[PDB]
Protein backbone atom coordinates (compact mmCIF):
# COMPACT_ATOMS: atom_id res chain seq x y z
CA UNK A 1 0.00 0.00 0.00
CA UNK A 2 1.79 3.21 -1.50
CA UNK A 3 0.12 6.78 -1.79
CA UNK A 4 -1.73 7.47 -5.15
CA UNK A 5 0.38 10.19 -6.51
CA UNK A 6 -1.64 10.38 -9.91
CA UNK B 1 23.33 29.01 -1.32
CA UNK B 2 21.84 25.89 -1.81
CA UNK B 3 24.46 24.36 -2.29
CA UNK B 4 24.74 23.66 1.34
CA UNK B 5 22.03 22.10 1.27
CA UNK B 6 22.58 18.29 2.88
CA UNK B 7 20.48 16.80 0.34
CA UNK B 8 23.51 16.73 -2.19
CA UNK B 9 25.42 14.10 0.32
CA UNK B 10 23.38 10.97 -0.94
CA UNK B 11 24.09 9.40 1.98
CA UNK B 12 22.05 11.53 4.12
CA UNK B 13 19.02 10.50 3.04
CA UNK B 14 19.67 6.79 0.65
CA UNK B 15 18.82 3.75 3.21
CA UNK B 16 20.15 1.70 0.50
CA UNK B 17 17.43 -1.76 0.19
CA UNK B 18 15.68 -0.98 3.56
CA UNK B 19 12.39 -2.32 3.69
CA UNK B 20 9.51 -0.60 5.09
CA UNK B 21 9.68 -1.30 8.12
CA UNK B 22 13.02 -0.54 8.75
CA UNK B 23 11.94 3.13 7.02
CA UNK B 24 9.20 3.78 9.20
CA UNK B 25 11.92 2.64 12.53
CA UNK B 26 14.25 5.26 11.50
CA UNK B 27 11.85 8.37 10.76
CA UNK B 28 9.96 7.68 14.53
CA UNK B 29 9.51 10.85 16.30
CA UNK B 30 11.23 13.41 13.54
CA UNK B 31 9.65 16.39 12.42
CA UNK B 32 7.50 16.93 9.44
CA UNK B 33 9.05 16.31 6.25
CA UNK B 34 12.01 14.23 7.27
CA UNK B 35 12.78 11.91 4.57
CA UNK B 36 14.81 8.58 3.14
CA UNK B 37 14.40 6.79 0.01
CA UNK B 38 14.96 3.05 -0.18
CA UNK B 39 14.28 -0.02 -2.59
CA UNK B 40 10.88 -0.86 -2.84
CA UNK B 41 9.70 -3.88 -2.09
CA UNK B 42 8.31 -3.88 -5.49
CA UNK B 43 11.30 -5.29 -7.11
CA UNK B 44 13.05 -2.20 -9.61
CA UNK B 45 10.99 0.14 -8.18
CA UNK B 46 12.90 2.41 -5.05
CA UNK B 47 10.52 4.33 -2.44
CA UNK B 48 10.25 7.57 -0.44
CA UNK B 49 9.14 7.58 2.94
CA UNK B 50 8.67 11.24 4.31
CA UNK B 51 7.07 12.46 7.56
CA UNK B 52 3.46 14.34 7.34
CA UNK B 53 1.47 15.68 9.68
CA UNK B 54 3.50 12.96 12.55
CA UNK B 55 2.65 10.21 10.39
CA UNK B 56 5.29 8.24 7.70
CA UNK B 57 3.65 8.36 4.54
CA UNK B 58 5.17 5.98 1.14
CA UNK B 59 5.53 6.56 -1.87
CA UNK B 60 6.41 4.90 -4.77
CA UNK B 61 9.39 5.94 -7.36
CA UNK B 62 9.11 4.85 -10.69
CA UNK B 63 12.12 3.97 -12.71
CA UNK B 64 10.65 4.69 -16.31
CA UNK B 65 12.74 5.29 -19.78
CA UNK B 66 12.30 8.89 -19.07
CA UNK B 67 13.60 8.94 -15.53
CA UNK B 68 12.35 8.44 -12.02
CA UNK B 69 9.22 9.54 -10.53
CA UNK B 70 6.11 9.15 -8.65
CA UNK B 71 3.66 9.58 -11.65
CA UNK B 72 3.25 10.69 -15.69
CA UNK B 73 3.94 13.43 -16.65
CA UNK B 74 6.60 13.80 -13.74
CA UNK B 75 8.69 10.75 -14.11
CA UNK B 76 11.56 12.96 -15.66
CA UNK B 77 14.59 12.72 -12.79
CA UNK B 78 17.90 11.12 -14.03
CA UNK B 79 18.73 9.97 -10.55
CA UNK B 80 17.67 9.71 -7.45
CA UNK B 81 19.62 12.63 -6.22
CA UNK B 82 17.77 14.76 -8.75
CA UNK B 83 14.56 13.33 -7.70
CA UNK B 84 15.10 14.17 -4.43
CA UNK B 85 16.85 18.03 -5.38
CA UNK B 86 13.67 18.58 -7.16
CA UNK B 87 11.32 17.99 -4.37
CA UNK B 88 13.61 19.76 -1.76
CA UNK B 89 11.33 22.80 -3.68
CA UNK B 90 8.44 21.02 -4.71
CA UNK B 91 5.88 20.08 -2.20
CA UNK B 92 4.23 16.39 -3.11
CA UNK B 93 1.08 18.10 -2.50
CA UNK B 94 1.45 18.81 -6.65
CA UNK B 95 0.89 15.08 -6.50
CA UNK B 96 -1.60 14.39 -3.61
CA UNK B 97 -3.26 16.64 -1.55
CA UNK B 98 -2.67 15.03 1.81
CA UNK B 99 1.24 15.34 1.07
CA UNK B 100 1.81 18.61 1.63
CA UNK B 101 5.45 18.75 2.14
CA UNK B 102 9.05 19.62 0.81
CA UNK B 103 11.27 16.75 1.29
CA UNK B 104 12.83 19.12 3.80
CA UNK B 105 15.15 17.11 6.13
CA UNK B 106 17.51 14.00 5.29
CA UNK B 107 16.34 11.32 7.79
CA UNK B 108 20.87 11.78 9.00
CA UNK B 109 20.96 15.41 8.21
Amino acid sequence: DYMNMT
Amino acid sequence: GSEDLPHHDEKTWNVGSSNRNKAENLLRGKRDGTFLVRESSKQGCYACSVVVDGEVKHCVINKTATGYGFAEPYNLYSSLKELVLHYQHTSLVQHNDSLNVTLAYPVYA
